[PDB]
RNA sequence: GUUAAUGUAGCUUAAAUUAUCAAAGCAAGGCACUGAAAAUGCCUAGAUGAGCCUCACAGCUCCAUUAACACCA
RNA sequence: AGAGUGUAGCUUAAAAGCACCCAACUUACACUUAGGAGAUUCAAUUGACGCUCUGA
RNA sequence: ACCUCGGAGCAGAACCCAACCUCCGAGCAGUACAUGCUAAGACUUCACCAGUCAAAGCGAACCUCAAUUGAUCCAAUAACUUGACCAACGGAACAAGUUACCCUAGGGAUAACAGCGCAAUCCUAUUCUAGAGUCCAUAUCAACAAUAGGGUUUACGACCUCGAUGUUGGAUCAGGACAUCCCGAUGGUGCAGCCGCUAUUAAAGGUUCGUUUGUUCAACGAUUAAAGUCCUACGUGAUCUGAGUUCAGACCGGAGUAAUCCAGGUCGGUUUCUAUCUACUUUAUUCCUCCCUGUACGAAAGGACAAGAGAAAUAAGG
RNA sequence: GUACCCUAACCGUGCAAAGGUAGCAUAAUCACUUGUUCCUUAAAUAGGGACCUGUAUGAAUGGCUCCACGAGGGUUCAGCUG
RNA sequence: CCGAGCCUGGUGAUAGCUGGUUGUCCAAGAUAGAAUCUUAGUUCAACUUUAAAUUUGCCCACAGAACCAAAUCCCCUUGUAAAUUUAACUGUUAGUCCAAAGAGGAACAGCUCUUUGGACACUAGGAAAAAACCUUGUAGAGAGAGUAAAAAAUUUAACACCCAUAGUAGGCCUAAAAGCAGCCACCAAUUAAGAAAGCGUUCAAGCUCAACACAAAAAUCCCAAACAUAUA
């Protein structure tokens, strides 16, 4: 297979492991800011 | 090397370039390509006044392509040069076509014809 | 990868965009003169250099 | 295709948020490392399976005292996934030829020179 | 349709690095083209190799180009630079180590 | 002339050497034309592809078709297909050389414009007939303003500073931290994990 | 999945767990750890 | 589809550079007129994209087309 | 009237180096080779002859 | 088509690096006639063979070109030297066709059949509204494209099998899928009714007989409520058949000097097994007639559903 | 080049030793080709009879009729029979 | 049993081809290539093994390696203990998958061909089973202990209500095209409704709107059982 495809090749599992440690997280505030005037 | 602070210091092609209408864009006014045609009957007097604007151009930096000449017509022959001229400034135009006016020495006639 | 120069590069400051309009050495000897004076000009990068290293008295003058 | 990685200095230049997390001073540091491999030399390639050997950790969970100078951290930073680093701290000097025999390195990464087995 | 090419590699470029030692003789640098030019005590060859005339270390520096006036080709290149324009090759050294001998005492006459 | 131009299958003179595929025409962000030059509303590319001929009379028809000529214009920016396809002929085996040319193409990245719009009209006039042009595209596409491009540039520069991972993927692939540098490209250094293929993940950081 | 489940064009899809989310993680801190006692 | 040859005036033959000639049509001439026989001209991007030289002139480049080949179950 | 000041054309040259002029080979330019003209504004770092500007 | 040598790309920066990979070339020409002799040190086309470079010295003077080539054999010549499109270019010798009369050794390293991979080709489903449909995108069909799925086809690959996994159709007996041809239940209609067209749902049951052809297909005849698309080693030959297709004979046309060949046609041509093990061996649909009624509907021509009754047919059980 | 119910010898310089004649013909005769049409069948890729671009028919590689003959290869009437 | 009988002899024909190659235990041990009537083989190299001699080997830092990306080469320190030479030979020279850079093909193949690096032909634990992915290598006994890799997460489409007079069928072009066939102008009444933004008329008329006001489908039979709530 070459480095692209046509469709979404299927990731060596180390790597697939580092996409799913270094996702993106979201800052969440302590109290919601709906909940404070 | 290409990964040391010495790359590309032996290169030398961008120093050379190896390898036109009226040049008027917005504040930048050029001519284009220019003929000056002297013709005379001497020999003499054609060809020396063939180097003297020649030699004001150059004193000039004004590109000079080619300083070839038309052969002769026999009346008795009409010798005529041909020095052709690319870029003028707004005040190069008037001051180097008068001191071409100011140096014509015994009846030859100018041009500023142009190419074709 | 690439690494920055240390000092100034040669034909650098001379570089333009117009090599017409640029008055060119047109002989051998005008280059030879450059190139002798830039050669004892010391560089920041490794050359053969690093390893194989009265008034009266005018006025008396112009009269004679 | 697969090389050898060169990681650049900036990993290797600590923040001063960095030595309030781990111990360390950056003015007076430590003199000797405490090497320990973590990790197998197999699935690795031939230039990290031969520095391994070059610093004697052929066996896992096996420390191996190694100085702290810039030839001996150039081996480290190849196989810095395969190790853990840390400081070997002497809270006592280091030994003399007395208390040669009756030494401990303690799992906190420091050198006991007197070493009985009764408690405090 | 595209026969041909076969060719092997022509196992060419340095032999002889920087600051390596080398004898008189030793073939420093084999090249196709003139990518290093000699410099102090190294010679060239009819296939453009350089060879080492002195024993010594080979340096490798860069300094300017000045062209023989006889070659034409380089003479025309040089008269169409701008006026402040230098070139630059790479030039392939060997710094002799020994001296060329001494001076001994044969025999008190 | 206000409307998209004709785009003709082949150069004028037409490549007669056939030329590998490259597929690193496709992989990773683009570098010309990721700008407007005398436009407002555009269609980004958010992943790579090769477009055909068939794609340029998909443009131009149906951008020509649902237009004010006297109130908007249409320039490209993808130029004419020229990369040469090399198909072999139907029902052969294996070797025997290189296949004769078939087509031509023109490669995409990702965050190219591919077309621009203009004139005195607004985003919402314009969100019909580019958004539909840029799901028949054949890759991930997205019409876009000069606002709401600057906005999902600030917002991906936002989402890099707020996330509370403290390992992101250029801080590991670098450092080649578990040794991870034996999974990765030499490319993923400068992808930063965002390009994985033709392909383009936005979210991820 | 067509031939052999874990090489070619369609091999079945393996997923990240918790354990091997965490696995990771840890053996991150130990290499983070690990640039800072270099650095000096 | 692969190998092989082919390219012509309005059409075909030829000429080994240069381009010949029988039909075709253009009129006039003999016949009451029309076909023939003469006596005259004409009609050739030599199928072509560039020119190493100069090229029907000869190799690439070629677009039509003509024969063989249109295996192997 | 005031300011800036000032080596031949230019010089963070100190009597210099480039620019510059003619003649011959060049259609001509260019190159080259033969030749050519050149200056520290005068008086003891200082003062007053000349130029540039801002004024009437 | 190719086989040797060289330049460039793949192979971006020491070297190297394949390909029936992509592009260019070479089998010489010219000028010297010290294009003499010698000799340190090296390079090396991944071995060897050959190929390169060279200071000093002797002797004089005051090679260009990337490739531009060919070993050994001792003879042709007095000697020095010279001799291959040995181009299959590390080179036997100048030795061809053919085999279905074939044989042997092997190979699943390697083809045909089947499985498998794959999905270009094929089939399908949605997205998009261009356009057809008087007007009207979406009753119906559908261009350019897009995103999915299937694994019927033509292909590709060469992974199991060549110490044998035996084939086209047919017979027999069928198992299954639903992407439904009929019967069932619904939504839409450019649905008045009758006929349809389209989509949702349903796999319990059913899905004909013949003439020509070895034919699957295909055409035609007569029917049917309908004469479904497929998969099952192109289901099933230790159940059967053998017309085609693969033999040994033979003409006919053509190719060849002939032997022989065509994938071109035609006549003829042995289908082996006593069952060891597994598995197994009694789990109601449909049509037509009549009636409703020539009513509803329709301007007519036409012409129904639902309910009811009777006749059949097949299937299963006797 | 021209036949003009698609039908004028009405002209034909290229050359070869000679340029397929009579007959038969979709043949046991490359493909095209289930060629065109009639009879035969309810239905005819079969069988028979006529027409020829049979551009690979053809005269002892023998051509064409006809009488007999055939465990030869096709087609058919009637009868008959699991 | 005849494409050339059968028997004996040469004959233990020859086979780069298949099959077979018999006590115990330990040790080292895998993939550059080139020539070849050669690619089913062999010779040389490379790799491997033993014995011997010696001195460096590997890892590497500044500096350095050309003009028309990842890295490498060279390289003292340092970490280390190996390497080169000499003597004697055998065998492997019909590889696979994965990651990466590419080529060919369809940016198809469990496809083909190079390169860099792994793993496999070697043990064990895991990914269900599993040569090639992940963890882990140096061997034994134990009814000790700490660990390594290691268990998939997701469930998605409501939406305005009200109201509509008027310069004028704006002119032109058009049989006439009036807000809507086309072009130009696009002002103006009342507090507020466009010389009209969708439908609709041969053209009109009518309807509204803007304006006031308030994702999935294939063939024997789905495929652990199950479980939202007890403290990392
Ligand atoms: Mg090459
Ligand atoms: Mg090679
Ligand atoms: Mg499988
Ligand atoms: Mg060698
Ligand atoms: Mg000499
Ligand atoms: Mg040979
Ligand atoms: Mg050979
Ligand atoms: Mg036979
Ligand atoms: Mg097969
Ligand atoms: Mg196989
Ligand atoms: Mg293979
Ligand atoms: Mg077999
Ligand atoms: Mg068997
Ligand atoms: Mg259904
Ligand atoms: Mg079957
Ligand atoms: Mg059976
Ligand atoms: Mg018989
Ligand atoms: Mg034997
Ligand atoms: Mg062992
Ligand atoms: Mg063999
Ligand atoms: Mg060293
Ligand atoms: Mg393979
Ligand atoms: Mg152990
Ligand atoms: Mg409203």
């Amino acid at each position: 297979s070459k480095a692209v495809t046509r469709h979404r090749r299927v990731m060596h599992f180390q790597r697939q492991k580092l996409m799913a440690v270094t996702e993106y997280i979201p800052p969440k505030p302590a109290i919601h800011p709906s909940c404070l005037p | 090397y290409k990964t040391k602070p010495t790359h590309g210091i032996g290169k030398y092609k961008h120093l050379i370039k190896a390898e036109v209408r009226a040049i008027n864009l917005g504040t930048d006014y050029e001519y284009g390509v220019l003929n000056i045609h002297l013709t005379a009957y001497d020999m003499t007097l054609a060809e020396s006044y063939a180097q003297y604007v020649h030699n004001l151009c150059n004193s000039l930096s004004i590109k000079v392509e080619e300083s070839y000449a038309m052969p002769t017509k026999t009346i008795l022959t009409t010798h005529e040069r041909v020095v052709q001229i690319s870029g003028l400034s707004a005040t190069f135009a008037e001051i180097f076509l008068e001191i071409i006016q100011s140096s014509l020495p015994e009846g030859v006639r100018l041009s500023v014809k142009e190419h074709t | 990868r690439r690494t920055p120069p240390l000092g100034p590069m040669p034909n650098s400051d001379i570089d333009l965009s117009n090599l017409e309009r640029l008055e060119k050495y047109r002989s051998f000897d005008r280059y030879r003169r450059r190139a002798e004076q830039e050669a004892q000009a010391p560089h920041w990068w490794r050359t053969y250099r690093e390893y194989f290293g009265r008034t009266q008295q005018l006025l008396e003058r112009k009269q004679a | 295709k697969f090389t050898r990685s060169r990681i650049p200095e900036k990993v290797f230049q600590a923040s001063p948020e960095d030595h309030e997390k781990y111990g360390g001073d950056p003015q007076n540091p430590h003199k000797l490392h405490i090497v320990t491999r973590i990790k197998s030399t197999r699935r690795r390639p031939y230039w990290e399976k031969d520095i391994i050997k070059m610093l004697g950790l052929e066996k896992a969970h096996t420390p191996q005292v190694h100085k702290n100078i810039p030839s001996v951290n150039a081996k480290l930073k190849v196989v810095k996934h395969l190790i853990r680093i840390k400081p070997l701290k002497l809270p006592q000097g280091l030994p003399a030829e007395e208390n040669m025999s009756n030494t401990c390195l303690k799992s906190t990464g420091e050198l006991v020179v007197q070493w009985h087995l009764k408690p405090v | 349709k595209n026969l041909g090419g076969k060719s092997s590699g022509r196992r060419q470029g340095i032999k002889k690095m920087e600051g390596h030692y080398v004898h008189a003789g030793n073939i420093i640098a084999t090249q196709r083209h003139f990518r290093w030019h000699p410099g102090a005590h190294v010679g060239v060859g009819k296939n453009k190799c350089l060879y080492a005339l002195e024993e010594g270390i080979v340096r490798y520096t860069k300094e300017v180009y000045v062209p023989h006036p006889r070659n034409t080709e380089a003479v025309d290149l040089i008269t169409r630079l701008p006026k402040g324009a230098v070139l630059y090759k790479t030039f392939v050294h060997v710094v002799p180590a020994k001296p060329e001998g001494t001076f001994k005492l044969v025999a008190m006459l | 002339k206000p409307k998209l131009r004709f785009i003709e299958r082949a150069p004028l003179v037409p490549k007669v050497r056939r030329e590998p595929k490259n597929l690193s025409d496709i992989r990773g962000p683009s570098t010309e034309a990721t700008e407007f030059t005398e436009g407002n509303f555009a269609i980004l590319a958010l992943g790579g592809g090769y477009l055909h001929w068939g794609h340029f009379e998909m443009m131009r028809l149906t951008i020509n078709r649902s237009m004010d000529p006297k109130n908007m214009f249409a320039i490209w920016r993808v130029p004419a297909p020229f990369k040469p396809i090399t198909r072999k002929s139907v029902g052969h085996r294996m070797g025997g050389g290189k296949g004769a040319i078939d087509h031509y193409v023109t490669p995409v990245k990702a965050g190219r414009l591919v077309v621009e719009m203009g004139g005195r009209c607004e985003f919402e006039e314009v969100q019909g007939f580019l958004d539909q042009v840029a799901h028949k595209l054949p890759f991930a596409a997205k019409a876009v303003s000069r606002g709401t491009l600057e906005k999902m540039r600030k917002d991906q520069e936002e989402r890099e500073r707020n996330n509370q991972n403290p390992w992101t993927f250029e801080r590991i692939a670098t450092a080649n931290m578990l040794g991870i540098r034996k999974v990765l490209s030499p490319y993923d250094l400068t992808h930063k994990g965002k390009y994985w293929g033709k392909f383009y993940m936005p979210k991820r950081v | 999945i067509p031939g052999r489940q874990w090489i070619g064009k369609h091999r079945r899809p393996r997923f990240v767990s918790l354990r091997a989310k965490q696995n990771m993680i840890r053996r991150l801190e130990i290499e983070a750890e690990n640039h800072y006692w270099l650095s000096m």
